[PDB]
């Protein structure tokens, strides 16, 4: 089973991982923090998405699109604060 | 959380209240 | 080069929670944006800490306490709760 | 050198440590020659009415404080040449006396005068 | 070149002639920030606030140049 | 998962909000046309 | 030059009517004190004691400046309850030889 | 009214979910060059980089003029002055 | 008409009260008292001011709580001459302590003291006056945890709702919105990337413009639509800040054909599903939703299953 | 046509209305240009300062977005 | 140092009090904490005074700290 | 209700020193707020690293980084 899969995680634990292994954060890495980290995303992901999916319901849509992420994140008090000097680009 | 939310909303409930007394006593006394 | 993203982890979640919903390749930008912005902030804390202990290596308890720093009240509880079921399922092994 | 002398003669006051005596703007201008390094009384005037005391009694002219009588019954033989106050009245906050007995630095109060 | 104005309101002009002492107080915009003092012949003073520290080291530089008396100077 | 605290503020206020949007446009339909008068 | 005590006056109308300090500046200048005002009221013009609280003086015109509880009126006659808490020079005032003893504990 | 001037104007802001760029891409994107220019020659600019300064810069700007707002209401004016902008930046101590 | 002075009765009354804006050139105190019809400010230089109870449109009490000053604002239904001037707002108030030091329990005290005095004193004028009003003058205190920080003339300030209005008594100029006549509210400048939004009321008399709440801060956005809703007030969002002058004339002139485009709903940002513009002005951006395409998923196997250390 | 004037006054207008910047001094439109010249010799800077370690002679919205990050400007909707 | 070292040590054990319980300071860190807590409230009146100066005054008010932590960003 | 112990001068002194000339009243009440919401900040950071380093009692080590976190950093120390 793929580590992700170990955890059921849709997250590539093998990428997040390898990140953090040659993307100089420690000179070792311990599987718990891929593990844990990618599981914090999902989390966060579906956190949002959740929210993003109720928008397009809440936009008459079945497409969700940026304009949703922005009522989302500034009606969650909690991404308001995560996302606070957070830029988004579209033209 | 509950605590501070429990502190507006209670602002909240007072003003509803007192709104609701305002109301009822506005058409009141002017139905008067 | 070959082109490395989370976008399609991203869609497989937003099924996960919406499976009656889809998303437009803007929307999903953003959200892919998202995923690489706050797993190097807390990439970094998780460095730091480690680094003020000396130490060559990172772990989930880092990552906890990077975790709290970073995220705020429901974030941190959600995320210690959710990460914590998360180290579990893959720990039951072993 | 002479810049330990009272420029002008309105509103003097002397240090409460080791009593030396300037005018009210000399201690917020130039603080205390003996003790500026150690009370940093320089520049403000809140500590100024901490620290620098309208209520001293007698003037003492330093010249010899190595070969004088008046440098030590006054308790400045050890200090450089100026004009000190025979006794000043007050005392300092319960901390700095602290900071000070830390440093090595014993606060003796310059009031010589007897009470009634 | 060889004094000192504050141009606009209220205006006014100061030349070196005038200056008694000067100094740069550790200033308003940090720690190693500066505001400046001024002091006249006339008794008559003058102060400046509010000075960036990257101000501090030209102004000094430039009044050690113009030999300016500066309170601190004997620091 | 299912991690969010309760239902946004903003989607319990709506339907008060559709509500008022609706009694709104009548109400100011009528305010109006006899106002302009 | 100190605060703190109970003492006797020295100067002018206001003489050797007996006081207390309310509240202390650090500079040892001058000591507040609780006194008994001996004003006119601005009335010779469109010497005297008594005590005066800024209440008729209201009517004459003058300066009615309150701080709430502590006030000032007609040219910082400095009044509260009608008693003064001006301050005088230490040495202005006869300060020493009083020293609150077991007959004297009910004044101030 | 049914007339042009009110129906479109009126509803693009409801039309307006788009993120549209508000300065001219082009005359920016010369200014890019120009100022990348300024820096150094050889710079290739992607358009995608071209947007990413400018969505960032008018976003910024109007950021600065979030604060420059606050500064001129600060003192009790609706007119900006560049002494706001000044004081924005200062307070903001994003100065170089 | 008059006022009617209730004599040889106890009319309840305040002293240490400063008139605004002034009657003269300069400010003065004096004391306020309930009379038969109306209320009196004398000044202590004799001068006589007089509010029939009826001409009040808000008795709104502030609280010391918090501010330098202990404030009854008048908001009037019309405007009175202060001789000077004519105002349709007043106050009374008076000062809470040291506003101008120049750079210890006993003066903190005093403070707590002198306010719960002062305080208590108001409280029991109000109390009084509402006794002899048979209550036709409720004086409405601001919900302070319901204030948020606006801007309606020019400067700063902290607005807060009342049980039927939205002010700020404090500043000078004052400001008070009878919610009453609040029409409809729009959040303009809201986006994600401000963090100030504003706000503009619509009046129900379109003949009168409409009044702004310039760079309320974005972290009010939802309490301040939740303290809206609670006032079944309707409000409306948008990016965009265009005319009120033009949008007025033009729904003046033509309120039947605005309404027929389905007047306000024009402000809705068409969140949901309304049939008549369901489809709002939308169209696909550029882009297959996102899908996946089958060969990208193929990497996965080198998830390579090295048990290291927990 | 001179760039720093494609930064026409009306595109700064369009901005401080959007700042929700009211009336507006001439004096502020000349500053803006130099506050955003600034603001983006910052940014082109470390453009190339990453363009350097990527041995590029091209500058990418990568570049650009891990800048901007650097300077507390994060940017989402771009990359990969 | 310009505030009273007990009142802010007694702030700081209390407020500790509202996280958890058990918690108490070394003097190293409590120190630190008046050390940064002067920087900080230096800046402030520094900033604050611009505002003073900008609104053209003197006297400082809470909404001068208002707005200099208003534009500097201190809140969420 | 500490804060409340924050002495009016010690603000008045740090004012003062910040180059203000004059001060309301109403500084100190809002002083003490501005205060509280540093030190919240502060101490719950300091508060987590200490607890992560396992330890009940914060040391010196600890705050630097809890306001190097937050770019508010202290000066003259090392090891
Ligand atoms: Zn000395």
């Amino acid at each position: 089973k793929t580590r992700s899969s170990r955890a059921g995680l849709q997250f590539p634990v093998g990428r997040v991982h390898r990140l953090l292994r040659k993307g100089n954060y420690s000179e070792r890495v311990g599987a718990g923090a891929p593990v844990y980290l990618a599981a914090v995303l999902e989390y966060l992901t579906a956190e949002i998405l959740e929210l993003a999916g109720n928008a397009a319901r809440d936009n008459k849509k079945t497409r969700i699109i940026p304009r949703h992420l922005q009522l989302a994140i500034r009606n969650d008090e909690e991404l308001n604060k995560l996302l606070g000097r957070v830029t988004i680009a579209q033209g | 959380r509950d605590e501070k939310l429990d502190k507006k909303s209670q602002a909240m409930e007072e003003l509803k209240a007192e709104r609701e007394k305002r109301k009822n006593r506005t058409a009141e006394l002017l139905a008067k | 080069s070959r082109k490395e993203s989370y976008s399609v982890y991203v869609y497989k979640v937003l099924k996960q929670v919406h499976p009656d919903t889809g998303i437009s390749s803007k929307a999903m930008g953003i959200m892919n944006s998202f995923v690489n912005d706050i797993f190097e902030r807390i990439a970094g804390e998780a460095s730091r800490l480690a680094h003020y202990n000396k130490r060559s290596t990172i772990t989930s308890r880092e990552i906890q306490t990077a975790v709290r720093l970073l995220l705020p009240g429901e974030l941190a509880k959600h995320a210690v709760s959710e990460g914590t079921k998360a180290v579990t399922k893959y720990t039951s092994a072993k | 050198a002479l810049e330990t002398v009272p420029k002008d003669l309105r509103h003097l006051r002397a240090c409460l440590l080791c009593s030396l005596v300037k005018t009210i703007d000399q201690f917020e201008y130039d603080g205390c020659d003996n003790c500026d390094a150690y009370l940093q009384m320089k520049g403000n005037r809140e500590m100024v009415y901490d620290c620098t005391s309208s209520s001293f009694d007698g003037i003492i002219a330093m010249m010899s404080p190595e070969d004088s009588w008046v440098s030590k019954w006054q308790r400045v033989s050890n200090f450089k040449p100026g004009v000190y106050a025979v006794s000043v009245t007050g005392r300092l906050p319960q901390g700095i006396v602290r900071e000070l007995k830390s440093r090595g630095v014993a606060y003796k109060s310059r009031d010589t005068a007897i009470k009634t | 070149e060889r004094g000192f104005i504050y141009v606009h309101k209220p205006p006014v002009h100061i030349r070196f002639d005038e200056i008694s002492f000067v100094n740069f107080a550790r200033g308003t915009t940090t720690t190693r920030s500066f505001d400046f003092e001024i002091e006249t012949k006339q008794g008559t003073q003058y102060t400046f606030s509010s000075i960036e520290r990257e101000e501090y080291g030209k102004l000094f530089d430039f009044v050690n140049a113009k030999k300016l008396n500066i309170k601190n100077r004997g620091l | 998962e299912r991690t969010r605290n309760e239902m946004t503020a903003e989607e319990k206020r709506r339907a008060h909000q559709k509500e008022l949007a609706a009694q709104l446009n009548e109400e100011a339909k009528r305010r109006l046309t006899e106002q302009k008068g | 030059l100190k605060p703190k005590s109970w003492v006797r006056l020295k100067r002018g109308i206001y003489k050797d009517d007996i006081a207390q300090v309310d509240y202390v500046e650090p500079s040892q200048n001058t000591i507040s004190l609780k006194m008994i005002p001996r004003i006119d009221y601005d009335r010779i013009k469109a010497p005297p004691q008594r005590l005066f609280d800024a209440e008729k003086i209201r009517s004459l015109g003058g300066d009615v400046a309150s701080d709430g509880d502590f006030l000032i009126f007609e040219g910082n006659r400095y009044s509260r309850k009608g008693f003064l808490f001006k301050s005088f020079a230490m040495s202005a005032v006869i300060t020493e030889g009083v020293k609150p003893t077991l007959s004297e504990l009910e004044k101030f | 009214r049914y007339r042009p001037g009110t129906v479109a104007l009126r509803e693009i802001r409801r039309y307006q979910k788009s993120t549209e760029l508000l300065i001219r891409k082009l005359p920016f994107q010369r200014l890019v060059r120009e100022i990348a220019q300024d820096f150094k020659t050889d710079l290739r600019f992607q358009s995608s980089a071209v947007m990413a300064l400018q969505e960032a810069s008018e976003a910024y700007l109007v950021g600065l003029f979030e604060d420059t707002n606050l500064a001129a209401i600060h003192a009790k004016r609706v007119t900006i002055m560049p002494k706001d902008i000044q004081l924005a930046r200062r307070i903001r101590g994003e100065r170089a | 008409d008059s006022l009617v002075i209730n004599l040889n009765r106890s009319n309840p009354k305040l002293k240490d009260l400063y008139i605004r804006p002034n009657i003269a050139q300069k400010r003065m105190q004096g004391s306020l008292e309930a009379h038969v019809n109306g209320f009196r400010f004398t000044s202590v230089r004799g001068d006589k001011v007089d509010i029939l109870y009826n001409n009040i449109k808000h008795a709104l009490f502030q609280p010391c709580d918090g501010e330098m000053i202990i404030v009854l604002h008048f908001h009037l239904k019309n405007a009175i001459m202060f001789g000077k001037k004519r105002h349709t707002d007043v106050q009374f108030y008076t000062e809470v302590g040291e506003i101008t030091t120049d750079l210890d329990l006993y003066a903190e005290q005093m403070e707590r003291e002198m306010r719960h005095k002062l305080k208590t004193a108001f409280k029991n004028f109000i109390e009084k006056v509402e006794a002899l009003t048979k209550e036709e003058l409720e004086f409405e205190v601001p919900f302070r945890d319901l204030g948020f920080n606006g801007a309606p003339y020019r400067s700063t300030c902290l607005l807060q709702p009342t049980s039927s209005a939205l002010v700020n008594a404090t500043e000078w100029p004052p400001f008070v919105v009878t919610l009453d006549e609040v029409e409809l509210i729009h959040f303009e400048r809201v986006q994600f990337h401000l963090k100030n939004f504003d706000m503009v009321i619509v009046y129900k008399d379109y003949s009168k413009k409409v009044t702004m709440i310039n760079a309320i801060p974005v972290a009010s956005l939802d309490p301040i639509k939740e303290w809206l809703n609670s006032c079944d007030l309707k409000y409306t969002e948008g990016v965009q800040s265009l005319n009120w002058t033009k949008i007025m004339k033009t729904i003046v002139d033509d309120p039947e054909g605005f309404f027929e485009q389905g007047g306000w709903s024009f402000l809705e940002p068409e969140g949901e599903g309304s049939d008549a513009e369901e489809g709002d002005s939308e169209s696909e951006i550029e882009d297959e939703t996102f899908n996946p395409s089958e060969d990208d998923y193929e990497e996965e196997e080198e998830d390579s299953d090295e048990d290291y250390s927990s | 046509r001179d760039n720093i004037q494609g930064i026409t006054k009306p595109a700064i207008r369009r901005l401080a209305r959007r700042g929700g910047v009211k009336r507006i001094s001439g004096l502020i439109y000349e500053e803006t240009r130099g506050v955003l010249k600034v603001f983006l010799e910052n940014v082109i800077r470390d453009a190339v300062t990453y363009t350097e370690h990527a041995k590029r002679k091209t500058v990418t919205a990568m570049d650009v977005v891990y800048a901007l990050k650097r300077q507390g400007r994060t940017l989402y909707g771009f990359g990969g």
